[PDB]
């Protein structure tokens, strides 16, 4: 049931809730539909973050801050990649070149890039989407 | 990262529809002016929402100050659901550009506004 694609890191109750704005925050709740993305395997492990039915498309700023609103551009090309500590890991290819991989702040928001690299375990999101199993 | 720690009391209207966000004081902030200490003021901000915009009173070198400025969430308590509230801390060193040393939010849906929310929040220096 490919539906909703809930996403986010590091242990505590906190959700990325998405805003036609932009301003993305790690909203710890259920309630409001505001807190889903339509992540999906674009091409060969390219997956995009598109909060379609809910938000908006994501565009990061040069890695370095985490936003999405206007336009998905090339920055919201990340390539799936699975950490064997039950947490999924992005690579923003926009950025690999720099060693940067999506990082969010669980209380901050979406916006790391400086440290998107292997500083920061918030780069292994914990997803919730309705598979189809 | 790490600002500190920010003591508040926020407490909620329904009159005027807006929230009384009481902080406390700020403990343990980072040093900006040439002294290690700074000038900072918690600079209230929001989500998208934006319909609020306050700016404390400049406590020149002081890394633990205590004030107690009241802020008013202007913002409706039913729409208080769809609105981030964002503290940040600001310095006023008065020479350099004035960095954010920290700041701090929390989901107001997730803040069931009972009575009063009376906590000690932590306080982390989010590199603007």
């Amino acid at each position: 049931y490919k539906k909703p694609k809930l996403l986010y890191c590091s242990n505590g109750g906190h959700f990325l809730r998405i805003l036609p704005d932009g301003t993305v925050d790690g909203t710890r709740d259920r309630s409001d539909q505001h807190i889903q993305l339509q992540l999906s395997a674009e091409s060969v492990g390219e997956v995009y973050i598109k909060s379609t039915e809910t938000g908006q498309y994501l565009a990061m700023d040069t890695d370095g801050l985490l936003y999405g609103s206007q336009t998905p551009n090339e920055e919201c090309l990340f390539l799936e990649r699975l950490e064997e500590n039950h947490y999924n890991t992005y690579i923003s290819k926009k950025h690999a070149e720099k060693n940067w991989f999506v990082g969010l702040k669980k209380n901050g928001s979406c916006k790391r890039g400086p440290r998107t690299h292997y500083g920061q375990k918030a780069i292994l999101f914990l997803p919730l989407p309705v598979s189809s199993d | 990262e790490k600002l500190g720690k920010l003591q508040y009391s926020l407490d909620y209207d329904f009159q005027n529809n807006q929230l009384l966000v009481g902080i406390i004081q700020a403990a343990e902030l980072p040093a900006l002016d040439m002294g290690g200490t700074s000038d900072p003021y918690v600079k209230v901000f929001l989500l998208p929402d934006k319909k609020k915009k306050f700016e404390t009173k400049v406590h020149r070198k002081t890394l633990n100050p205590v004030f107690n400025e009241q802020f008013t969430f202007k913002v409706p308590y039913s729409e208080l659901g769809g609105k981030t509230l964002v503290m940040a801390v600001y310095d006023f060193d008065r020479f350099s550009k004035h960095d954010i040393i920290g700041e701090f939010k929390v989901p107001m849906n997730t803040v069931d506004f009972g009575h009063v929310t009376e906590e000690w929040r932590d306080l982390q220096s989010a590199e603007k």
